[PDB]
């Protein structure tokens, strides 16, 4: 069972500064099939990057995904105070065996 | 109707074919348990040169 990891565990930076999140993989995950979402609280997740690099409709195009192997990247370019929520990876395919990561949180 | 008259003199005529026609329908595809990814190829970030 692929294992999704985040970094860093809690990231800090104040709005209009560049925020770079980590996902790691125990194997090679194919950069098709990584998928980011942005979880505000009280929310359900909202899918921000399918595909490891393409973003999902009404998306803004300050975020950013990029990676392969067992690295991938979701960078924020310009923070802004919505940009503020929990973050996840998910790794999934065309199988039915998918993975998440444990969250990493962007706070003022 | 074959003759394409009313009258029939002594004589055998062949007249139709006969044919078994079939019962049922048969399938038979192999034993695949994937579905094909397609998703990579029309859903990706940025086609080839
Ligand atoms: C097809 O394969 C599955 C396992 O993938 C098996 O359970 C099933 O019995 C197989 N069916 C036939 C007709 O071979």
């Amino acid at each position: 069972a692929i294992r999704m990891t985040q970094s860093p565990g809690t990231l800090s930076l104040s709005p209009g500064e560049r925020a770079t999140l980590s996902c790691r993989a125990s194997q090679s995950v194919s950069s098709s099939y990584l998928a980011w979402y942005q979880q505000k609280p009280g929310q359900a997740p909202r899918l921000l990057i399918y595909g490891a690099s393409s973003r999902a409709t009404g998306i803004p195009d300050r975020f950013s995904g990029s990676g392969s192997g067992t690295d991938f990247t979701l960078t924020i370019s310009r923070l802004e105070p919505e940009d503020f929520a929990v973050y996840y990876c998910q790794q999934y395919g065309t199988s039915p065996s998918w993975t998440f990561g444990q969250g990493t949180k962007v706070e003022i | 109707c074959t003759l394409k008259s009313f009258t029939v003199e002594k004589g055998i005529y062949q007249t139709s074919n006969f044919r078994v026609q079939p019962t049922e329908s048969i399938v038979r595809f192999p034993n695949i348990t994937n579905l094909c990814p397609f998703g990579e190829v029309f859903n990706a970030t940025r086609f080839a040169s």
